[PDB]
């Protein structure tokens, strides 16, 4: 069951419905960047959507192909968005073409939009009545002057994943850096080579067993010392 | 006109079909 | 933002066709919706008729904007003050008088 | 093994199965719409094999 | 193993039937995915629902 | 709900077209059934001519039902109150009085 | 099965196409075949001119049997007594007569 | 060659054809039902189309798509029937959805029809020159409130079959009950979980080694007893 | 009139390219 | 009429996405 309050579960049914309004979030702060609020539509007065106290500029915007499935390739809905004055391209050089953020659609009924957005003022306003589906970006497909085209997919997609995610072994480890696993916290002694240093800037370790006898760290070490299984 | 639209729409499958394979290909559906 | 003062011949046409959402049930009882919140938007067909020697002027002016400009234009007694923007004139010359028939049409701000 | 199926419902992912439920919501005539063929409700079997 | 091989030819045997049709916004709303609903039609019923 | 009191020229037209479940045979037979309760939906053309003084009342109303909300209207002398909604409407402003051209769909409630 | 036995204005427009199974070779040698054992079926297109006050009774006859029923009608001075039905049918109100303009298909039994 | 005789195929020679007439009747007593004539027009009368002394009543039947080959696959013609008055879905609902049936197609000349179906009356009558096709219904790919489309078959059409039906079990039985390897005839002694009921209504064997023993056919098992032939 | 007829033969065109796949995918046929 | 361009476009889109199967499986494509 969906998370739809009672109010607008009864007005959906109307014969008589008002206009429906989409909102779109596009949140980069897991990438590097800020949040953008973008509406297709404006209010009577020529002004941005006031929703929830926040305001939703108008831009342009639509979303197509919205599906969900249980059988089958996972369901890729698009979004098109007008590059005019290279807005897109603004950010595409700079936040490596939008991969990895999230995008989030609320669905709203015309009549709970905030006061102000009503020359007379709603009286029937609820800024705790909407519809809201994420989706994360996958992939620039279009890109030029007039336009840009953006492929969406679940967060949960499985594509071009394995499931153990083991080599077992190797010369060489198999884990990060100062994580939970390697456990190393002291002071920089190795870079990405096998080079002595000790400046906390390019603290990296080769992966190897030399990094290992340099940081005094071998008990950790994910690479079993098999070798000659393969030959003898 | 004729000959036109048939060539057209000949392109015009013959993309989706592509597109079609290219798709379904990926990780699950029937695995052409 | 510039204003549009020429005067319009007898013969104007005004279409208005809403945008609304409609979804028809089993016997009847569609659904009916008003779609974007600005759904009305007119679109005016202009016709005028000046002699030559201003001729000229009108296209400088119809130059200007090009066809992604909006100029203001009041329509003759309504009780609007609002923006159109026009992309499709075209002039007939004859001998002293050339007559414009042109398509304007209302955009919101 | 379990007889589910894992769908993407509520900006969650969600598994559902063939367990008995009760009944949620009525349709008939007046809910749906008919194309222009003139039918709402498009019925179909499995095959012999 | 066992139950396992009667569920799947019992569920192929009895559900064999697949509707579709189409619903207006409120019941597309309702609706999440993988619910259990009752689809009463007079066309087949050939009676008044 | 408001109603329709403006009067309507001669010449408004009528058109009715039923809806049937068309199947077709070899030759004859074809079977028919009369589809949903409701199946003939009149639709009217209307013609109106108003002095301009008064037009802008009737845009307003035509503005204030949108393409979404029906209204009350009585044709001339037929027996039945129906319910019509309206989403195109045109008029040509000459110089004293302005003619308006409508189409007006029947609904159910 | 009731008739119609209203009058019918002259100008009656009479159409026929019987369905034929045609297939070309080189030099003609056009094999042909009669498809249906009845094929050709005559549409009429009939124009009536009644005052307003039986126009209601005239629709209400026609609505009657919707557009699924079909009705005894004798074509003037025609050798058959057909039956046909009709699924279009439209109106020229005017303040003293009305005029109806329709389509009767010829259908078998 | 087919088997044409001498006279249709002489009469289809000349320019001036006949009408042609395709009559269907759809056989059911191989799964439970009845046999059902069907024409697609009826004669001049506004009768049954009468042929060979039987009557094809009017129904709206159309057959597409009759493509005989010997490579890629298989033929699968639709087809389709008007379900007006839920006539094709009274069936539906009793017959299994119309599923193992077998159609047949027969195509005659018109000026061979019996002379009650002209005015004048035939005298070419000859109730003997038709050309017959057999299918088998596979599926109801679609029936809707104003129609039905059926997929037909060929019946040696062969998919989802493997050849060496045989199959190698432990203590499980493959055989029917009492069919041709059970050669049991005596009263009923066992039931589906092996209790001792004496009525013939319940009889059905366990198809276990018990099942066996109970009914003494111990001999005439079709479960090899080897078990344990991978444990070592 | 433009790009409905465009959408139009492109999802008519991608249905039927799903139609030959899975007609070809079957016992009969080149087993696509 | 409507059918009869819907016919048309789905037994075009027959013969396309055929050749498109056939094509792509030849020696360099994704072998349908
Ligand atoms: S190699 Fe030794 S030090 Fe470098 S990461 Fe793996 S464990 Fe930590
Ligand atoms: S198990 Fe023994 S008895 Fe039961 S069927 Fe197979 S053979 Fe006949």
């Amino acid at each position: 069951m969906q998370d739809i309050r009672q109010e607008t579960l009864n007005e959906c049914t109307r014969a008589e419905q008002s206009a429906s309004v989409v909102l779109w979030e596009i949140d980069l702060t897991e990438v590097g960047g800020e949040r953008y609020f973008f509406c297709n539509e404006q209010n009577e007065k020529g002004e941005p959507v006031t929703w929830q106290g926040r305001q939703y500029q108008p831009y342009p915007i639509q979303g197509s192909g919205f599906e969900l499935n249980g059988k089958g390739t996972s369901t890729r809905p698009t979004l098109t968005v007008s590059n005019l004055y290279g807005m897109v391209t603004g950010m595409a050089e700079d936040m490596q073409s939008l991969v990895g953020g999230t995008v989030v659609r609320r669905k709203v009924y015309a009549r709970f939009l905030d006061a102000v957005n009503f020359v007379n003022g709603n009286s029937y306003a609820d800024p705790e009545q909407e519809v809201i589906s994420r989706w994360r970006i996958e992939q620039c497909s279009e890109l030029s002057a007039v336009s840009a085209s953006f492929v969406l997919s679940t967060p949960t997609e499985t594509d071009g994943a394995v499931f153990p995610g083991r080599i077992m072994l190797a010369n060489t480890c198999t884990w990060t850096y100062r994580g939970d696993e390697c456990g190393y916290s002291g002071p920089a002694v190795a870079d990405e080579y096998d080079q002595p240093t000790s400046d906390i800037t390019k603290d990296k370790c080769s992966k190897c067993l030399s990094g290992c006898k340099f940081r005094n760290n071998v008990g950790n070490f994910g690479g079993f010392l098999s070798i000659n299984k393969l030959s003898q | 006109i004729g000959p036109a639209a048939l060539k057209a729409v000949y392109d015009m499958a013959r993309k989706g079909a592509r597109d079609e394979i290219q798709t379904q290909m990926r990780d699950g559906g029937l695995f052409s | 933002m510039k204003t549009f003062r020429w005067k319009v011949k007898p013969g104007m046409d005004v279409a208005s066709v809403p945008s609304v959402r409609k979804v028809r049930f089993g016997d009847g009882y569609s659904q009916r919706a008003p779609a974007g919140l600005n759904a009305n938007l007119k679109t005016y067909s202009v016709t005028l008729s000046v002699p030559r020697e201003e001729a000229t002027v009108l296209e400088s002016f119809l130059e200007e904007h090009g066809g992604w400009k909006s100029f203001l234009w009041t329509p003759p007694y309504e009780w609007r003050q609002i923006k159109v923007t026009c992309a499709k004139w075209s002039s007939r010359v004859s001998m002293l008088r050339v007559e414009f028939s042109a398509e304007f049409e209302q955009v919101v701000n | 093994a379990m007889r589910c199926m894992p769908v993407w419902n509520g900006q969650t992912l969600t598994f559902v199965q063939d367990r008995p439920s009760d009944k949620t919501w009525t349709y008939n005539r007046s809910n749906v719409v008919m194309p222009d063929d003139g039918a709402p409700f498009r019925y179909s079997f499995s095959a012999l094999k | 193993a066992h139950r396992a091989g009667l569920w799947l030819i019992k569920t192929e045997l009895l559900e064999t039937q697949t509707v579709d049709f189409s619903v207006g916004a409120e019941g597309l709303r309702h609706v999440p995915g993988d619910v259990i609903e009752i689809c009463d039609d007079d066309y087949a019923g050939i009676s008044t629902g």
